[PDB]
């Protein structure tokens, strides 16, 4: 009976300010020069991208290389507007779930719609994975068309849940720092958990990777 | 009478995160024996171990996210 | 476990070492600094009046951003090559 | 606004597809009706 | 000219085209 | 008022933080070569030395705005102050 | 929290994507 | 009576993401060690990973339907 | 109180499909450590996964089709 | 109340065929690299097989027996 | 009341065989791919397979052995 | 009510020896795949493993030792 | 009933903290087939595996918070 | 009431061991697979086991103090 945790019950509050001032903010903070040298920190944004439309190019080669242009602005967002949130209070709007089941079902059916508009009729005749045996047609087209219908809400759904999952073990691990006037050892040792913590929620650079990268399979796939 | 049938439905809720508990277990311990074969790690064997660790993590915290739903 | 418990005696006196010539410092520069104690007051008195929370992940979010400027000095030369 | 011409090229390219949005808006409409419907009921 | 001159003075000789010419 | 807000982000990047390029401007993208950055420097202790091409003090003054305009909105909620002040 | 009713953002983040694809558009070449 | 055992009801059928919350930790973590042997995932070696993750993450949600449709 | 044990066994019932869960994580992971020492997938090597996807699937659907026969 | 208890066991017992499910994968899945270095296929590969899967089965098959036998 | 504990300690422990099935499907996978080895398999290759298989089937047992004295 | 406490504690902690069930499976499932490359037998490969399944075992089998006091 | 049903929902919690155990196992244990192999043993090898002991034991210490979240 | 609260809460709290041993069996039959490539036994290899060995437990048997507290 030495070290005795403990806690503080709060309510733990996801409200909703002003937002559209909220959204257009991580604009400004990437300018655009029209100049050929140019100014050392935009010279490190420019590098950024020139590393990885080198990859989201490589796998697609098609004439469906023109769609690659918009999968990296939807990368530089969410990968702004989950970084500016580690800040002391400061609100992300890929916190709320209603946004997200804007970008997936806009993205998502952009999708099935392409190889429909060319091909109309092995598209979808994917769904034939090889040289059909008997016992298992219906046991195969009932699974794999269930696990297409998922992919709109397995794409918005696995984005916000650990997004805000972050959120509140910063804000819970923090606060029984706070209400921590017992013994002082132990304060020590909350608060190298936190900044440990911080350093693995700079994974919200690495959720963007798999959320334009299985938007690219999901594309590279039907087409 | 519901007050402790809120806590057990988020109580038995918390334990299915225990698979990928193990399940990022794999892909580390998995990694080093793919490592000490190949030493070309900045290529994109590194790449696998994050893609398949947020995949998993994906699958991960949300298993959290119907526990407090149950709760509040 | 004696290797690191022997490493972390040298880190300890070097720290202390350090931690005395900084104090030097500070002491002879007593005379003409006319910048810090005019500010000193606003960060005494907002303190004194609402700055307290559960925000001690404040520090942490930006002590980690502190450690990233050591690399930032490494990050010029990925700047300034292209 | 200017904002077209500079884009104008690349939207009747792509928005034949990508401006669907008319899934997006009719779900957007029911959800905001079931959740009049259970406040109205309370 | 300068090393930091121009974006378009510079689009004479290194070429740009129309839509969709760069492959890589 | 558009024209008001409009220049006051082209005086806080041209001088702060920005001067690109595209001559007519020449000699003013190399006025940021040198930077404000010295100029920024003195305001953390001296410790966020690196800012030479990767600017530190052009960035992270925006994000020190703007926190400080996220904590108006939380005051209303988390009150907690006595009748007195804190220590 | 659990939050509710949604009118909100959704319409504020596609003049969002009027933004972010008039600066990247304005890219160079290697 | 009806509402509580709903609540515990839908608390045990949360763990069955946590066979596919490390079921995708394996197959993840076994193109970490067939692409250090040979180095040629761009064919089959990488489509046969996430082939394994439709058919794997498939089952993850898929119990969790359940435990909406035991809810309301 | 009827209803009440028809919805709570459903509720670990579906637990049964986690174990199909984990299991087919191995049996597609192998199919890719063990394509690249040897290219014949056109002969019985993606066949024995079929065969090996399907016959573990089936241990899968059965324990969801007891979750709807106790309740109905 | 009778019926109360009977209903969970049978859905508690149900939980025992899903540690079947996690055996039944490796002997398709290990026989997947077994075949694939040395193709004697013919012989007491599939043999040994058919065996490993019957016997993984009859460990999940003896529960469900127990399992109906709670219900009766 | 007095019936309802009889249950639950029957489903609750009936649980742990389910573990032991996992584990047969190990070593049975695992005699496939020493064997593509080195054909010595009639010798002690096998014969260690049935000293593993008795081995954890008798924990699985004594696990199923309680779901007899508790219920009784 | 009082003797129904007894009767739902031990069935859950029943479950414990399940995974150390599976914990002996795979030690035996090496020693197969060990031998089959060096035949060092009689020597320490074979002694090894008879001290990984008897402190394995034993952690499962104190895992029955709390469920007798349970019980008791 | 306060009491009672606090603590139910605290033990249920913490068996998720020991379903990152069985990662572990593999990040510790893989270092040795690693190591066998190849002995560069102070480079990014041992280095990996604390990328491996201390990220799946955050998936460890990740719930253990969330038991003693519902202790008040 | 208190009473039917402590005893189900050790119980649930035991269950979690379970996992110590299903890695806990690698780790020793990793180091069978281990010596049997390279015999570097006497050097480091077999203290990593001691550390493996050592590690995982106490992953696992704080677990089992987590029961004594509910019981106590």
């Amino acid at each position: 009976n030495e070290n005795l945790f403990a806690s503080f019950i709060a309510p733990t509050m996801m409200g909703l300010p002003i937002v559209t001032l909220i959204i257009m903010f991580p604009s400004l903070l990437f300018p655009t020069p029209k100049r050929l040298i140019n100014n050392r920190t935009i010279s490190i944004q420019q590098w950024l991208i020139q590393l990885t439309s080198k990859q989201m190019m490589a796998i697609h080669n098609q004439k469906g290389q023109t769609w690659s242009l918009m999968l990296m602005s939807l990368i530089m967002f969410i990968g702004s507007t989950n970084i500016l949130g580690l800040l002391p209070h400061s609100f992300t709007p890929t916190t709320q779930l209603s946004m997200n089941l804007g970008m997936a079902i806009p993205l998502w059916s952009a999708t099935v719609f392409t190889g429909f508009r060319y091909k109309t009729k092995t598209s979808l005749a994917h769904f034939l994975p090889q040289g059909t045996p008997a016992l298992l047609i219906p046991m195969l087209v009932i699974i794999e068309t269930i696990s297409l219908f998922i992919q709109p809400v397995a794409l918005a759904v696995r984005l916000t849940a650990n997004i805000t999952a972050g959120h509140l073990l910063i804000h819970l691990i923090g606060g029984a720092t706070l209400a921590l006037l017992n013994i002082n050892t132990m304060t020590a040792f909350i608060t190298f958990t936190i900044l440990i913590l911080l350093t693995i929620l700079e994974f919200a650079v690495a959720l963007i990777q798999a959320y334009v990268f299985t938007l690219l399979v999901s594309l590279y796939l039907h087409d | 009478i519901d007050t402790a049938a809120k806590f057990i439905g988020a109580g038995a809720a918390t334990v299915g995160v225990a698979g990928s508990g193990a399940g990022i277990g794999t892909v580390f311990g998995s990694m080093i024996i793919g490592y000490a074969r190949n030493p070309s790690l900045k290529q994109q064997l590194f790449s696998y171990a994050i893609l398949g660790f947020a995949l998993s993590e994906a699958m991960g915290l949300f298993c959290l996210m119907v526990a407090f739903l149950i709760l509040f | 476990p004696p290797l690191p418990e022997h490493g972390g005696k040298v880190r300890l006196g070097l720290i202390p070492e350090e931690f005395f010539q900084f104090l030097y410092p500070k002491t002879g520069v007593t005379g003409p600094y006319v910048l810090g104690t005019g500010l000193i007051l606003y960060l005494l008195s907002k303190e004194i009046y609402v700055i307290t929370a559960e925000t001690f992940s404040a520090i942490s979010t930006i002590g980690v951003l502190v450690y990233i400027v050591k690399k930032y000095g490494a990050s010029i030369g990925a700047f300034a090559d292209k | 606004q200017f904002q077209f011409t500079g884009i104008k090229k690349y939207f009747n390219s792509y928005t034949l597809t990508g401006r669907m949005n008319c899934v997006l808006a009719t779900y957007g409409g029911i959800a905001l009706l079931v959740l009049y419907f259970k406040l109205r009921s309370k | 000219p300068f090393d930091q001159m121009t974006i378009e003075d510079l689009n004479e000789v290194f070429p740009e085209t129309k839509l969709d010419k760069k492959k890589y | 008022a558009s024209v008001v807000p409009l220049k006051d982000r082209r005086l806080l990047e041209v001088k702060l933080g920005e001067l690109p390029s595209w001559i007519l401007m020449r000699d003013f993208t190399p006025s940021g070569i040198a930077g404000a950055f010295q100029r920024g420097y003195y305001r953390y202790y001296n410790k966020y030395v690196n800012v030479k091409k990767g600017s530190v003090a052009g960035l992270s003054m925006v994000l020190a705005a703007y926190v400080v305009f996220n904590y108006c909105r939380s005051y209303k909620e988390l009150k907690h102050e006595r009748l007195r002040k804190y220590h | 929290d659990t939050s509710t009713w949604f009118i909100t953002i959704t319409s504020m983040i596609m003049t969002l994507f009027i933004l972010f694809q008039l600066k990247i558009s304005n890219y160079s070449y290697p």
